[PDB]
């Protein structure tokens, strides 16, 4: 968890 | 034709680099253009001085002169106000809390504008180009921009980096020729405003990693701007890197650190083999840099 579609967005 | 995309985390310089793509490859900013920024200038300048104030009332710091406590009571009122600010800008005191900016959130231009106030209070002031480059406005959802250079048509996409925005990036992921990832070098000791508990260069690394290495970008040119070198190069002279990287064993010098860092980033390439990264050291605000570099850059893409 943390990621959005390969993309790191944060927990 | 050419899809360019600019990425990065928040406040990394992206939108400034867009600004130059424009001064460079077009005419740049007019007077009537300059003028609509007047008002940002002023906004920025106020909120910055205020946040320092405010900040002192938490860090408990004390103006140089007792006298300045009216000037402060009266900054808020309010919002002759330049006078106030000037005057405060220069309290020994306030300048200590400004040298501590990283215990808080202050904009980056905060000193550029403050330090130049006589010049931009005088009414009938018109922003310059740097004045304009140095401004802040949060980019959200995404902005497209066109231009031709060397005989390509660039289609340039400009996003926001706070996390809250990263959400909407995927809609720009197809068809991408090049990316420019921006990193603020001077972030090595700051924490994220979306999250005080995160180092900002840490968060940047994460992200880079996640782009560098994303499956949409496999035939995309990854270009990395490390940026704010101006600012880095000063910081580094009194805050130490070990703060980001507690295992750095070098000395703290622009030279040595910039490179450690150049490095920590370049190593998050998981295909060092298949995929190259094309890295530049930048000052988005410097027009002459950027233009230089972005030549470099394009003659790469040409591939
Ligand atoms: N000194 C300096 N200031 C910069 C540089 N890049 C950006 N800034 C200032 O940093 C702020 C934010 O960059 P910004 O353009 O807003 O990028 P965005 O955050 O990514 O949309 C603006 O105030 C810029 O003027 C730089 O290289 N050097
Ligand atoms: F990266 Al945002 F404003 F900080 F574009
Ligand atoms: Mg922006």
């Amino acid at each position: 968890r943390g990621y959005y579609h390969g993309i790191w967005v944060g927990e | 034709e050419v899809k360019l995309l600019l990425l990065g985390a928040g406040e990394s310089g992206k939108s400034t680099i867009v600004k130059q793509m424009k001064i460079i490859h077009e005419a740049g900013y007019s007077e009537e253009e300059c003028k609509q920024y007047k008002a940002v200038v002023y906004s920025n300048t106020i909120q910055s001085i205020i946040a320092i104030i405010r900040a002192m009332g938490r860090l408990k710091i004390d103006f140089g002169d007792s006298a300045r406590a009216d000037d402060a009571r009266q900054l808020f009122v309010l919002a002759e106000l330049a006078g106030v600010i000037k005057r405060l800008w220069k309290d020994s005191g306030v300048q200590a809390c400004f040298n501590r900016s990283r215990e808080y959130q202050l904009n980056d231009s905060a000193a550029y504008y403050l330090n130049d106030l006589d010049r931009i209070a005088q009414p009938n002031y018109i922003p310059t180009q740097q004045d304009v480059l140095r401004t802040r406005v949060k980019t959200t959802g995404i902005v497209e921009t066109h231009f031709t250079f060397k005989d390509l048509h660039f289609k340039m996409f400009d996003v926001g980096g706070q996390r809250s925005e990263r959400k909407k990036w995927i809609h720009c992921f197809e068809g991408v020729t090049a990316i420019i990832f921006c990193v603020a070098l001077s972030d090595y000791d700051l924490v994220l405003a979306e999250d005080e508990e995160m180092n900002r260069m840490h968060e940047s690394m994460k992200l880079f990693d996640s782009i560098c290495n994303n499956k949409w970008f496999t035939d995309t040119s990854i270009i990395l701007f490390l940026n704010k070198k101006d600012l880095f190069e000063e910081k580094i002279k009194k805050s130490p890197l070990t703060i980001c990287y507690p295992e750095y064993a070098g000395s703290n010098t622009y030279e040595e650190a910039a490179a450690y860092i150049q490095c920590q980033f370049e190593d998050l390439n998981k295909r060092k083999d298949t995929k190259e990264i094309y890295t530049h050291f930048t000052c988005a605000t410097d027009t002459k840099n950027v233009q230089f570099v972005f030549d470099a850059v394009t003659d790469v893409i040409i591939k």
